[PDB]
């Protein structure tokens, strides 16, 4: 009952606990021997894996999939692709966890559902608070700069645990801003195709309003875009 | 093409060290026309290629180099004389 | 940047220097500001 929790949780579904699009992972739930007791125990912790099916199913569709054939900014783009670096590094604990739990397995054999569930306590929050980002990511398809903000603005919540690790997540996608900024204001060529970073010699460099987040000031936003035009020019 | 495609991810260090070495007989084929005007080619793999004086034809680097390599081959084989 | 200019610069100080001394051969050898 202990060890092929683990293997379904690692995410290689089981003959048990029954992978569906619609129902998650599921106990069979008709044996002529359960009771209640474990019932509640295994729909609390079949959650946690259904949500890691769909995280890493996710991260491993939308990073590194092709050879570049516009895109879509919420199913493609350079952001979304950091996004789901940032998602997987964030997970990992959880797997460290799962290691962990199958010596304390092995060194005692007599061991129950509960004491498991207990332990896993910490990601039984996490978790579904992370879905609602980049559900809102794939649904809306936000593109480009925009995604920025989405994680920001969920990095407002009052639990400190969950704000900390969506504060990640951003930090990585602040990188690839950074690097191809690093080449358009101190050369004038930028190195981003489909994804933009708020760029429209002296033609075709103009300040996209719409796309610039909420938490870069306008005027600072000129200087940038006067650098490179300038830069560009001479 | 492909360099400019990604250079933000994991796979910017292997498709690097793939390019990085991926162009060093190109770079020999340049070290040919500059420095004697040699034409070098096996199976056919480089943009320029070998009339009223000259011999030498026209149709990676950029093209403000290609075009500077198929004169700097015509005045070494000038200067050769 | 990704550049392959980082290349160009050992070679095209070589590719001007052929430039030059065939300039100056025409000169001082062929008198061609005679003709």
């Amino acid at each position: 009952m202990i060890h092929e929790l683990l293997l379904a949780l690692s995410g290689y579904p089981g003959s048990i606990f029954t992978w569906n699009k619609r129902s998650g992972l599921q106990v069979s739930q008709d044996f002529p021997f359960l009771h209640p007791s474990e019932t509640s125990v295994l729909n609390r912790l079949c959650r946690l894996g259904t949500d890691y099916i769909r995280f890493t199913e996710f991260i491993e569709q939308y990073t590194g999939h092709v050879q570049q054939q516009q895109g879509q900014g919420g199913l493609h783009g350079i952001y979304l692709r950091a996004f789901c670096t940032g998602l997987d590094s964030v997970l990992q604990p959880y797997r460290q966890a799962l290691l962990d739990l199958e010596q304390e397995f092995l060194g005692d054999p007599h061991l129950s559902i509960s004491h498991v569930n207990y332990f896993l306590d910490q990601f039984q929050l996490l978790f579904p608070s992370v879905m609602v980002v980049v559900e809102q990511i794939k649904s809306q398809k936000i593109h480009g700069c925009q995604i920025l903000e989405t994680v920001y603005k969920h990095s407002c919540g009052g639990l400190p645990p969950v704000r900390s690790a969506l504060e990640k997540i951003l930090a990585v996608c602040h990188g690839v801003m950074y690097k191809q900024l690093s080449a358009w204001m101190l050369h004038g060529l930028l190195l981003d195709q489909h994804e933009e970073f708020f760029i429209k010699s002296l033609k075709q460099f103009s300040l996209r309003v719409e796309i610039l987040p909420s938490y870069i000031p306008v005027r600072v936003a000129e200087k940038i875009l006067f650098v490179g035009e300038s830069v560009q020019m001479f | 093409q492909e360099a400019l495609h990604n250079c933000s991810n994991e796979h910017y260090p292997v498709l690097l060290s793939l390019l990085k070495t991926s162009c060093e007989p190109y770079t020999r084929f340049i070290h040919d026309w500059v420095y004697s005007g040699v034409f070098r080619d096996a199976y056919g793999e480089f943009m320029i290629q070998v009339k009223l004086y000259w011999t030498h034809g026209y149709v990676v680097f950029l093209k403000h180099i290609a075009h500077d390599i198929y004169v700097c081959g015509k005045t070494i084989n000038l200067l050769k004389l | 940047v990704l550049m392959k200019r980082s290349i160009t610069a050992p070679l095209a100080a070589h590719i001007s220097l052929v430039n030059k001394a065939a300039v100056d051969y025409f000169f001082v050898e062929l008198h061609l500001e005679a003709h």
